[PDB]
């Protein structure tokens, strides 16, 4: 069984009524466990049986759902909420399989997308990173297109986390190629879409 | 073989 | 109270061999089934294998099928993963899980996880990061963007700052990727107002304590 959440990722306040879809691609009974993982934590059961709440866990945590749609909601988020949930399949021989899990962050503010071609310090060096900045805005999954052409493998993405000193968050996708595979084209953006709303930032090589 | 999710417990 | 520890993590030569440790505590070891879990950012979490209570039937992962061995000592309560030919995917945090005491024919949820033991599989040695300038040029969004591209450095970790710890306000340091050479690369970028780009000079500091190596790295706007 694959196990698809979604979104991926989103947006909420304190207090607010979230509603966290999981989708199985075959039917799973009510054999569903939902969970919350803290940044650098081990993940901590939420929800066993797609419906029973787990010791511990306060009542404003409830899960429902069967077969291959399940929801996970939470009546009034808190604080000590913000963290990224996943919901895990355990149904007849199908094993055990986890979904990309859905991160709950704080909003704001304003959304910028940079894009920074390989600095020519690297180019000596053979190697061609360019670099994809997203601020304080977040993608559905950042697609990167070289001469008008999807890529894909060789792109790395990576996210920061929010704290204390403010909500602002960042996700940074490095497209990594070789001299030789540089200097062959051209016209190098990264797209990302976002709602309905995909900003492409570009360049070509050399202005 | 029968099914891996069997109960693993006592 | 229960609670499960790991041991045994660390790096590991690509095709070496690598046994992690659980310690358990609390509940009886020998009356529950447990389960190893591993887990990088990039693909999110993964089963790995299986072991019954009584340690009769024993599953892997199609991943992992035949490298891992998976098997406990209810004596000492611990539960232990042999780790055989480890590729570079093997790289994730490994956690000991234990499923919930259920009682019927099926089996139940995760209710309990390790702190969780990181292993790294590389065939790098020690090396100092290479800093590349990740140059300004007006951008967006009220201000100017720029940062410092540390490339290719093993192990971990490096602490990145900004003007010798004056500039903290819009750093992002992101966290690293182990990439596809077996080193590592992370980028710290910095939101600056667009007017200070010509004024103000904008150092940042990448220190890697494995290497002993200290790489300052001055980004001015390009031309």
């Amino acid at each position: 069984v694959q196990m698809t959440q979604s979104p991926s990722t989103l947006s909420a306040s304190v207090g607010d009524r979230v509603t966290l879809t999981c989708r199985a691609s075959q039917s799973i009974s009510s054999w569903l466990a939902w969970y919350q993982q803290k940044p650098g934590k081990a993940p901590k059961l939420l929800i066993y049986d797609a419906s029973s709440l787990e010791s511990g866990v306060p009542s404003r945590f409830s899960g429902s759902g069967s077969g291959t749609e399940f929801t996970l909601t939470i009546s009034s988020l808190q604080p000590d909420d913000f963290a990224t949930y996943y919901c895990q399949q355990y149904n007849s021989y199908s094993f055990w399989t986890f979904g990309q899990g859905t991160k709950v962050e704080i909003k704001r503010a304003a959304p910028s997308v940079f894009i920074f071609p390989p600095s020519d310090e690297q180019l000596k060096s053979g190697t061609a990173s360019v670099v994809c900045l997203l601020n304080n805005f977040y993608p559905r999954e950042v697609q990167w297109k070289v001469d008008n052409a999807l890529q894909s493998g060789n792109s790395q993405e990576s996210v920061t986390e929010q704290d204390s000193k403010d909500s602002t968050y960042s996700l940074s996708s490095t497209l990594t190629l070789s001299k030789a595979d540089y200097e062959k084209h051209k016209v190098y953006a990264c797209e990302v879409t976002h709602q309905g709303s995909p900003v492409t930032k570009s360049f070509n090589r050399g202005e | 073989n029968p099914d891996p999710n069997a109960n693993p417990n006592v | 109270q229960v609670q499960l520890v790991e041991s045994g993590g660390g790096v590991v030569q690509p095709g070496r061999s690598l046994r992690l440790s659980c310690a358990a505590s609390g509940f009886a070891f020998n009356t529950y089934g447990m389960h190893w879990v591993r887990q990088t950012p990039g693909k999110g979490l993964e089963w790995v294998a299986i072991i019954w209570y009584d340690g009769s039937q024993k599953y892997y992962a199609d991943s992992v099928q035949g490298r891992f061995i998976i098997s406990r000592d209810n004596h000492k309560n611990t539960l232990s993963l042999q780790m055989n030919g480890l590729r570079a995917e093997d790289t994730a945090v490994y956690f000991c899980v234990r499923v919930r005491f259920s009682v019927g024919p099926h089996g139940s949820a995760f209710d309990l996880w390790g702190q969780g033991t990181m292993v790294i599989v590389s065939s790098a040695s020690t090396k100092g990061p290479s800093v590349f300038p990740l140059a300004p040029s007006s951008t967006s969004g009220g201000t100017a963007a720029l940062g410092c591209l540390v490339k290719d450095y093993f192990p971990e970790p490096v602490t990145v700052s900004w003007n010798s710890g004056a500039l903290t306000s819009g750093v992002h340091t992101f966290p690293a990727v182990l990439q596809s050479s077996g080193l590592y690369s992370l980028s710290s970028v910095v939101t600056v107002p667009s007017s200070s780009l010509g004024t103000q000079t904008y150092i940042c500091n990448v220190n890697h304590k494995p290497s002993n190596t200290k790489v300052d790295k001055k980004v001015e706007p390009k031309s």
